RNA sequence: GUGAAAUUCUUGGAUUUAUGAAAGACGAACAACUGCGAAAGCAUUUGCCAAGGAUGUUUUCAUUAAUCAAGAACGAAAGUUGGGGGCUCGAAGACGAUCAGAUACCGUCCUAGUCUCAACCAUAAACGAUGCCGACCAGGGAUCGGCGGAUGUUGCUAGGACUCCGCCGGCACCUUAUGAGAAAUCAAAGUUUUUGGGUUCCGGGGGGAGUAUGGUCGCAAGGCUGAAACUUAAAGGAAUUGAC
RNA sequence: UUUUUUUUUUUU
């Protein structure tokens, strides 16, 4: 049986998609295929803000932001709780949790 | 070197991987080590090397040394394994940063210089990956 | 060895929910505030003996 | 519309405008010919509305309209009139 | 024993370009036979923050690579060896639902200072648009990057390192750049983002002196 | 390096730090329910070389067309022969672990290979598991290319960017049944016992078996074509409840 | 993300 109109992947109209290495296991999966995550987070640990901001060496500097594409696959994606097994209504809706 | 309260600028090379921790102190150019403590140094399983205590026993002691060499501040350069491997801190790097912060250094510029591919080699594994 | 005074208990932590995670004021500097982990009941109003105060608390679970 | 709504004998004019030229009850083309002057000579041309060609008049030999992927575009100067 | 015990300061001195010329202390070991000091410290490279070199934050951004050129008493005379972006900023620019344009040309200065330079810009939207993309076509995307090879090679070949180091501090071909290329595409945070010395003429201690004031 | 370790490298300085050089791969982020191509497939710049769809056309020919035995062109990956390359990773192999064993999963080092050229090979869950051409058949919002119309801005040079309304063509999506279906589902898998638009291929319970034999292609690996004796009451599809 | 192998024949 058939359970995803597309097939657990997103490719239409396309022959071939090149495949992207698990950020965690390393697995190559189509990139079209694999869940793919942005992190945008701080470098300084919500805890550590206040000690180093007390520690700057200047009168005023702003702390970095730390970017990180995150790319993984089924398997990992899944056992890490990135995506969870959802109902069969449910595993329809796409937009992204609020 | 003049006044107390002249800085004298170091640049800490922090590699914070998931299975150990470096805190390694320089000049500007980069070319002279002043001190290089790692988590390795501070325990004594060959699994606590990365823990946040062990960064933060190193990040101690690098202070320590670096304040009786003249550097008053450091500049930060963290860095993960880089390359086709993975592009996140370890554990370590936190603490080793807050346990700077905390050794009375005062915090210079902060930089993420883990090296990045624009496209790399083949990464380690084969196409199945780690299985576990 | 420092004190600390508990202002809230975030809640039970740890696989059989052995110690609890509380924010604790230090009583010295106030406006310095701390994750710690407790064994032993716990409310709030509490003053803690912190042996050493620069580690931050994680969740054991 | 709704199909019951509307007569396909006597569609309104607006309609056959909107539709494919093609799809048009009786087909018939969009383009048309235009009477172009240019600016300072009194000699006229017609031109083709989607001229695929660049039309130069004869006097003063100066390009009236250069073509493009639809309507050809005319210069600067020289002005058209709609011919028919 | 003590290694650090037989090593020197010095002070690293910025050329005259910028406005700050002190940029921090080094150190290298004491001449001992054939181990010359100076020669410890030539050519050596330090990367330094432009908003140090400035005074100002926001030109934290950029990193500029000063490169040790002369050794005089205990000061470090350097001068300009390229500069470029910091990850967080390139990071930060580069964002999803839009056009990404980049080039780079190779030019010589009037000292004979042949340098790449490389320029990034991106797709802006208009304040009506309605469409959640700003995607320029490939043909627009070609025109712009033959405006940017353009500009930048006329900018660098008609001045020279420091008039050109004067033209990036402030991002003037930038601005340039921006102002060219609109009538193709908007474009936002158009810069050049980074530079590389390729070749340096034969040092002379005349040119290096230029820029940098007595000491004494 | 791992769950923990060990194999391994290390005061002949490992790992780590800065600068520089060489080599060979790989072209991140941008990058999408987006694009091009017959499919396989195709993502750094610039130039050259031919090719192509769609759009526009009050241009031309005038049935020249559709689909296709035989026969041809291309055809991922792996593999073959011989050069060139040989960074990375890495079949085989060798070690270190785990284990009752562990010819494995985990770790360490590696041959062929991975890249390119010349010549072969012709197979993939080569998938939309869904032939091609043509007609009709509900609604809606997005998006790519071209075109028509309207309108107001732009640190820009009539144009470009954005806004609105339409036509054609394309990749898709959402809702719905008056349709179909064993259902799952499908706006084509509809217009089918109220059965007929044209045309190619191809299945006939499960195994034996894609095997034997013959032929043919290939250096080989194997490809294509392809049985029978005998055996058997089920095998199998979708969905329901429970148990796990 | 350590390790976890197996349960004679028919029938209820
Ligand atoms: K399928
Ligand atoms: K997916
Ligand atoms: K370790
Ligand atoms: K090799
Ligand atoms: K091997
Ligand atoms: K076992
Ligand atoms: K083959
Ligand atoms: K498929
Ligand atoms: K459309
Ligand atoms: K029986
Ligand atoms: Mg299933
Ligand atoms: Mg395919
Ligand atoms: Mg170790
Ligand atoms: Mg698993
Ligand atoms: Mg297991
Ligand atoms: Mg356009
Ligand atoms: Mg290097
Ligand atoms: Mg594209
Ligand atoms: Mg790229
Ligand atoms: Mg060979
Ligand atoms: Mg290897
Ligand atoms: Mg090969
Ligand atoms: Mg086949
Ligand atoms: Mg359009
Ligand atoms: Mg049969
Ligand atoms: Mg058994
Ligand atoms: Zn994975």
């Amino acid at each position: 049986t058939f359970k995803r109109r597309n097939g657990g992947r997103n490719k239409h109209g396309r022959g071939h998609t090149k495949f992207i290495r698990c950020s965690n296991c390393g697995k190559c999966c189509p990139k079209d295929k694999a869940i793919k995550r942005f992190l945008v987070r701080n470098i300084v640990e919500q805890a550590a803000v206040r000690d180093v901001q007390e520690a700057c060496a200047f009168e005023t500097y702003t702390l970095p932001k730390l970017y990180l594409k995150m790319q993984y696959c089924v398997s990992c994606a899944i056992h890490s709780k990135v995506v969870r097994v959802r109902s069969v209504t449910d595993r329809r809706v796409r937009e992204p949790p609020q | 070197a003049t006044r107390e309260g002249e800085l004298v600028f170091g640049v800490a090379h922090i590699f914070a991987s998931f299975n150990d921790t470096f805190i390694h102190v320089t000049d500007l150019s980069g070319r002279e080590t002043m001190v290089r403590i790692t988590g390795g140094m501070k325990v004594k399983a060959d699994r606590d090397e990365s823990s946040p205590y062990a960064a933060m026993l190193a990040a101690q002691d690098v202070s320590q040394r670096c304040k009786e060499l003249g550097i008053n501040a450091l500049h930060i350069k963290l860095r993960a394994t880089g390359g086709n491997k993975t592009k996140t801190p370890g554990p370590g790097a936190q603490s080793a940063l807050r346990a700077l912060a905390r050794s009375g250094m005062k915090i210079g510029r902060i930089e993420d210089v883990t090296p990045i591919p624009t496209d790399s080699t083949r990464r380690k594994g084969g196409r199945r990956g780690r299985r576990l | 060895t420092k004190h600390a005074i508990v202002v809230k208990v975030m809640g039970r932590t740890g696989s059989r929910g052995q110690v609890t995670q509380v924010r604790v004021k230090f009583l010295d500097d106030q406006n310095r505030f701390i994750m710690r982990n407790v064994k032993g009941p716990v409310r709030e109003g509490d003053v803690l003996t912190l042996l050493e105060s620069e580690r931050e608390a994680r969740r054991l679970r | 519309t709704l199909p019951n709504d509307v007569d396909l004998l006597n569609p309104p004019a607006e309609l056959e405008k909107r539709k494919h030229k093609l799809k048009r009850l009786v087909q018939s083309p969009n383009s048309f010919f235009m009477d172009v002057k240019c600016q300072g000579c009194f000699n006229i041309t017609t031109v083709f509305s989607h001229s695929q060609t660049v039309v130069v008049c004869g006097n003063c030999q100066t390009v009236l309209c250069q073509p493009t992927g639809g309507r050809a575009r005319l210069t600067e100067g020289c002005s058209f009139r709609r011919k028919g | 024993a003590d290694p650090y015990a037989k090593k020197d300061w010095y002070d690293i001195k910025a050329p005259s370009v910028f406005d700050i010329k002190n940029v921090g202390k080094t150190l290298v070991t004491r001449t001992q036979g054939t181990k010359i000091a100076s020669e410890g410290l030539k050519h050596r490279v330090f990367e330094v923050s432009l908003a140090d070199l400035q005074k100002d934050e926001d030109q934290s951004f950029r990193k500029i690579r000063l490169r040790a050129e002369d050794v005089q008493g205990k000061n470090v005379l350097t001068n300009f060896w390229g500069m470029d972006f910091t990850t967080d900023k390139l990071r930060s620019l580069v964002k999803k639902w839009q056009t990404l344009i980049e080039a780079h040309v190779d030019v010589k200065t009037t000292d004979s200072y042949t340098l790449r330079m490389f320029c990034i810009a991106f797709t802006k939207k208009r304040p009506n648009q309605q469409k959640r993309t700003c995607y320029a076509q490939s043909s627009q995307i070609r025109q712009i990057r033959r405006k940017m090879v353009e500009i930048m090679r006329n900018q660098a070949s008609s001045c020279d390192l420091k008039e050109l180091v004067a033209k990036f501090i402030p991002e003037s071909i930038g601005r340039e750049i921006e102002k060219a290329t609109s009538s193709i595409f908007p474009l936002q945070n158009v810069y050049i983002r980074k530079v590389k010395i390729l070749k340096a003429p034969k040092f002379d201690i005349g040119k290096l002196m230029e820029v940098h004031g007595d000491y004494s």
